[PDB]
């Protein structure tokens, strides 16, 4: 027989009753002057402090007054109400006095909740004060989440203050670790230097173990510039996932020496019985695809969006019925492969135009046609707040739109018509139309020129942003009779189109063509073999971002050659 | 064929040597791929180990560097009677040794992984060349007896079911999707009267029946109108590709054409 | 902060626990120790914590206990024994109330045993595991074992809690109890086994 679940909370709203009008108050707590009445029993069934302090059986389970000290008068205030109703209120300006509390009074409940809330609230800002926080509170869950956050996002974190005020054993066991995100050591240098000159006088017998942390002797890639580039085509990512590998770990080099740009592809049909809605990336450099534990929750209809941080992010899309739409943001941790869910988004969406502006992800249209005002929304997801605010809603429903940014403003193109959206204004402009009515095209930002390439017949049509004006470019080479798919996408710091094309009675062939924007001509960059590619599909997104191959995954699931010319 | 003419027992014969062959082309792709794994695993390796190479060389760059440090700026911070200045180069000296030492350990260890992994490969290759010969002696055999044993009475389908060791409720059993004419009487070459597929049409959102008919792949265009698909104008009121298309399946009309009395009952992969 | 005010804390809690161990703990205010004890471990001094610890409570053993059962010896030994066993378990039990957050955040830290075990193991070897008092106590269990089976009644409150606490110190199981008192018992049984046998089969029937 189970316990009573009505009477419980019968039980436990008649207390929270009792607890309102002050009766049975047997224990009276003094906290820096205030003064709270409360049950010691309610207190010990909570807090593994009070209990052990009551069942002493010493004065303090005899003296009504009970003096706390070092407890904050809102936060046990809290606590008490969680212990007699068993909600927790937390927010982000007073979680970690909470917290600093909680752990006083041995709150198990109110220690773990506030630990997850904690986990699942580092951003690129407190990163290194929860970390701190982490270290002087002894949480090492918190501590390696803060750690592995910092290692992230190091160049962009060692400026700020709480960097500078970190511990002489937080510095050693972060410039210890290989996984800094960091171009060159100069930066880890620069960083070890300004901590060290931060604070002299107290940090002046620590530079020998400043010093012993810091690879000097590493010469992780200029070594590479020394004797030549003489490999296979762009083969120095093979020394990447060979020298990085067998290195005595003092003269590795740092994981921010590994990252490569690869082409992500998410939703590619994939040959796995199982997962035949899986992700995959190529390395244009390597010439090598690796595997990506992409699904989170085996669902699909998510878009992509990289931000010239090179962060990845996928939302909308839809679970199979156990096909639910749901609201969930994953962020792609490239150090671990795993997904880490985000603050859900206000409306369910399916295929969201997700695009970066301004540091912001905005999340444009997406959805099947609900409702006129109630379709055609905008939302717009804060980086560090956490939290979606809704914008100027699009102008006309619109179906198989894309979303690019261009000098910090967002363009959504349709079958002819243009709007352009200024977050500094939160309106729509109607722009220069389109001569061709086309759908399902792909476009690119690059630099001042918009690329609309697609249609379901190829065109390709340059927009202009400081003319306001459409020009014709060129047609991708291709075959009509067959089956074309294009995917515009910009890498190397140069336009290309990643087109898929099934011809007649022929399996699908992958290439990439490269893209002249003075003599207008579009020329071979590379053939992608199906050696350790496959059918992709047709719906499958794609995106350009810098992924560390290191440790990220490595399963071929296709042999190289299979010709049994034997005869 | 053992001097037998049972037919039937000698049929079992076919199907003895039908799997023996069969496993040989599996283990056959299944060695090719351990030698494109072990190409690309060299391949690998041989340029890990030329990188092992470059690093020592710059590294012994460094070391005659040192050398001349030894003469280029060290007037300046030897003979002032202080040893942490010097660290720069002297403590950067001794590490510098411990990893040549260590990094010639990783270079043995990764030549020992090279041989052991070229041993292991050698064990099989030198298989290859031993099974091969028996593989194409096994096909000969194979074609023999696909001269005269073959012409005692058995099937091509029942081959297939010996090399392999409604139907028209599943859709993709006869749908080829996008297939075009070509496919399709390629797919029914040598077909029995009434094997069919569902194909798309040329004309872009038409699809195709074509079928066997007389031996004569025939592709008839299905079209869509308001009320649903058909083959001519009065009866053009199909759901879908499936009730109403497996409807005409068995009504089989031949009002459409003289040739169109035979059923489709038999899906291109039934 | 200050390593003084760290070594003044560190006093008042030798202070405060030696008066615990006198069983006179009426007088004394938790907060001040918990909140003493949060403080000391919070300020990166964990095991300075842990070895006083240890020191503390072993010295007190040695002498009182020493004294106290090794005095008994030869008399009322179990009685005494059981009483040093079950005040020193309601000492440790109240220190272990008191520095829980350091069993919580430190015991962890550095794979070390919890101030429970921990006692246990220090009174288990330097109390009940010493020389002159581990052949006393083994002589005095067989004796009243032996004198048990030929009739003499003993007190079998005694033997149940010496056996109760001998099987309590092993953390884990019979471990120690398979070494300290089982390893004699079952020779001994064996041997007054072997005696009665051959003392019964001579002189009578096998009815």
């Amino acid at each position: 027989r189970q316990i009573n679940t009505e009477y419980a909370v019968s039980l436990l709203e008649q207390l929270k009753l009792f607890y309102e009008q002050q009766l049975f108050t047997d224990i009276v707590l003094i906290v820096e002057g205030t003064e709270f009445p409360c049950h010691k029993m309610v207190l010990a069934t909570c807090s593994s402090y009070f209990r052990a302090m009551f069942m002493s059986g010493l004065s303090e389970s005899k003296q009504t007054h009970v003096h706390l000290r070092n407890v904050d008068a809102a936060t046990l205030q809290i606590i008490i109400t969680y212990a007699y109703t068993g909600n927790l209120a937390m927010n982000d300006s007073t979680v970690e006095q909470l917290y600093e509390t909680a752990c006083f009074l041995q709150v198990e409940d109110v220690l773990q909740r506030c630990r997850e809330y904690l986990i699942k609230k580092i951003n690129a800002e407190n990163c290194v004060r929860l970390l701190s926080f982490a270290d002087l509170f002894s949480c090492e869950e918190l501590k390696q989440s803060a750690k592995r956050m910092v290692e992230h996002k190091f160049t962009a974190v060692y400026h700020q203050d709480a960097f500078m005020q970190l511990s002489h054993d937080l510095l050693i066991d972060i410039l210890s670790s290989d996984n800094l995100n960091v171009e060159k050591e100069e930066t880890v240098r620069e960083a070890a230097m300004l901590w060290l000159e931060y604070n002299t006088e107290s940090r002046s017998q620590y530079l020998s173990s400043v010093l012993s942390q810091i690879r000097i002797d590493a010469l992780s890639e200029v070594t590479q510039r020394a004797w030549f580039q003489g490999l296979p085509p762009n083969d120095k990512s093979v020394v990447v996932q060979g020298l990085y590998k067998d290195m005595p770990k003092f003269f590795k080099p740092r994981l921010g020496m590994t990252k490569e740009e690869m082409m992500i592809f998410i939703e590619a049909s994939s040959e796995n019985p199982c997962s035949l809605y899986s992700s995959v990336c190529y390395s244009p450099q390597a010439e090598k695809v690796y595997k990506l534990c992409s699904p989170p929750a085996d669902l699909h209809k998510v878009g992509t969006v990289v931000t010239p941080d090179n962060d990845i992010y996928i939302a909308g899309g839809q679970v199979p019925l156990k096909f639910r739409t749901v609201n969930c943001f994953y962020w792609f941790d490239a150090q671990q492969n795993t997904w880490f869910p985000k603050t859900p988004m206000l409306f369910v969406r399916i295929k969201p135009s997700l695009v970066c502006c301004e540091g912001y992800i905005y999340a444009i249209g997406g959805d099947s046609v609900g409702g006129e005002l109630n379709r055609r929304t905008v939302e717009r997801y804060d980086t560090e707040k956490d939290e979606w605010t809704m914008v100027s809603p699009l102008p006309c429903a619109w179906q198989w739109s894309a979303a690019v940014v261009v000098h910090d403003c967002i363009y959504v193109m349709t079958l002819n018509l243009m709007y352009c959206y200024f977050p500094r204004s939160d309106s729509w402009v109607e722009m220069a139309m389109r001569q061709t009515s086309r759908s399902f095209a792909s476009a690119a930002a690059f630099g001042d020129k918009i690329f609309y390439i697609g249609g379901l017949s190829v065109t390709v049509e340059i927009y202009d942003v400081n003319k306001n004006e459409w020009k014709m470019a060129a047609n991708i080479p291709a075959k009509r009779y067959s089956d074309p798919c294009v995917r515009a996408v910009v890498i190397s710091n140069s336009l290309c189109v990643f087109m898929r094309e099934t011809h007649l009675n022929e399996r699908a062939k992958y290439v990439t063509y490269q893209y002249d924007l003075e003599l207008d001509r579009w020329s071979l960059r590379q053939h992608i073999s199906e050696r350790v590619l496959w059918d992709l599909g047709r719906d499958f997104r794609c995106t350009v971002g810098k992924l560390y191959p290191s440790c990220l995954e490595e399963s071929p699931w296709k042999p190289p050659t299979y010709l049994f010319s034997t005869d | 064929v053992v001097k037998e003419d049972n037919i039937e027992a000698v049929g079992k014969k076919l199907h003895e040597y039908n799997t023996q062959f069969q496993e040989k082309s599996r283990e056959y792709d299944r060695l090719y791929e351990e030698y494109t794994r072990t190409s690309q695993e060299i391949q690998m390796k041989r340029t890990a180990i030329e990188a092992f190479n470059e690093t020592i060389k710059i590294f012994e760059e460094q070391c005659q560097t040192q050398e001349r440090y030894s003469k280029e700026y060290i007037e300046k911070f030897k003979r002032e009677g202080n040893e942490k200045e010097i660290q720069r180069i002297m403590h950067n000296y001794d590490k510098l040794k411990s990893r040549i030492s260590e990094i010639i350990d990783s270079r043995r260890r990764l030549e020992e992984d090279l041989k052991k992994q070229a041993a292991e490969y050698r064990e099989i290759d030198k298989r290859m060349n031993s099974i091969k010969p028996d593989l194409i002696q096994l096909r000969k055999t194979r074609d023999q007896y696909l001269m005269w044993l073959t012409q005692k009475g058995v099937r091509q389908k029942k081959l297939n079911e010996w090399l392999g060791n409604l139907p028209h409720h599943d859709e993709k059993t006869w749908n080829v999707g996008s297939s075009n004419r070509n496919k399709a009487e390629n797919l029914l070459r040598g077909k029995r009267d009434g094997t069919f597929l569902v194909r798309e049409s040329s004309k872009q959102g038409c699809y195709a029946c074509s079928v066997v008919v007389d031996g004569e792949v025939k592709h008839c265009v299905i079209n869509k109108t308001a009320t649903g698909y058909g083959f001519a104008e009065p009866y053009n009121l199909y759901s879908s590709l499936k009730e109403l298309v497996l409807h005409y399946q068995h009504t089989s009309l031949v009002q459409h054409n003289d040739s169109l009395n035979v059923t489709l009952a038999y899906p291109v992969y039934a | 902060m200050d390593e003084k005010y760290v070594n003044s804390i560190w006093d008042l809690l030798k202070n405060a626990i030696q008066e615990i161990q006198r069983k006179n703990n009426s007088g004394l205010s938790f907060e001040e120790l918990y909140r003493n004890a949060y403080t000391m471990v919070l300020h990166k001094h964990g095991e300075k914590l842990y070895t006083g610890l240890r020191e503390v409570v072993t010295e007190h053993l040695i002498n009182k206990v020493r004294e106290d059962v090794l005095n008994s010896l030869n008399n009322n030994f179990l009685q005494t024994l059981n009483q040093a066993w079950n005040d020193h378990q309601t000492a440790m039990v109240m220190i272990r109330d008191i520095l829980m957050y350091m069993d919580r955040v430190y015991v962890q830290q550095n794979n070390v045993e919890n101030v429970y075990n921990l006692g246990l193991i220090i009174f288990r070897d330097q109390v009940v595991r010493y020389g002159c008092i581990r052949d006393h106590l083994r002589q005095t269990l067989l004796d009243m074992i032996a004198r048990e089976r030929k009739g003499e009644v003993v007190d079998r409150g005694a033997i149940r809690n010496a056996c109760q606490m001998l099987m309590i110190l092993g953390l884990e199981g019979r471990s120690v109890y398979e070494e300290d008192f089982e390893a004699p018992f079952l020779e001994m049984s064996a041997e007054f086994f072997q005696m009665e046998s051959q003392k019964f089969l001579a002189e009578n029937s096998a009815s």
